């Protein structure tokens, strides 16, 4: 019962998935949002406001 | 072919060889010698693991390049 035997032992020997330890890119990430995010968006919207601003005087 | 027919012969002695269980008939140390060295081969082919037994598995951990 070599056959039986490996038969068996093939089916119900449940392989392991590799555990996913290789999401820090997540963390990375979230990283360069402090970054370029907020930081960049948040300077670009206030300098958009002065132009803005400053072809408001410009119009009188 | 007529004569030629008179397998009789060959068979009757196909016959005696069969007819004989003591291992391999009129032994002669070589057999082992050359089966040994085949078995041999064939471990080569197949691996040095005891193929008398169901395998162990450790699965590499994945790779990134």
């Amino acid at each position: 019962g070599l056959v039986d035997d490996f038969e068996k032992k093939f089916n119900a020997l449940k392989v392991p998935i590799p555990e996913d330890k290789y999401t820090a890119q997540v963390d990375a990430e979230e990283k360069e949002d402090v970054k370029s995010c907020a930081e960049f968006l948040t300077q670009s919207k206030t300098r958009i406001q002065e132009y803005e601003k400053e072809l408001e005087k410009m119009r009188n | 072919l007529d004569p030629v027919q008179k397998f009789v012969d060959k068979i009757r002695e196909y016959r005696t060889k069969r007819q004989t269980s003591g291992g391999p008939v009129d032994a002669g140390p070589e057999y082992q010698q050359d089966l040994d060295r085949e078995l041999f081969k064939l471990k080569q082919m197949y691996g040095k693991a005891d193929m008398n037994t169901f395998p162990n598995f450790t699965f590499e951990d994945p790779k990134f390049e």
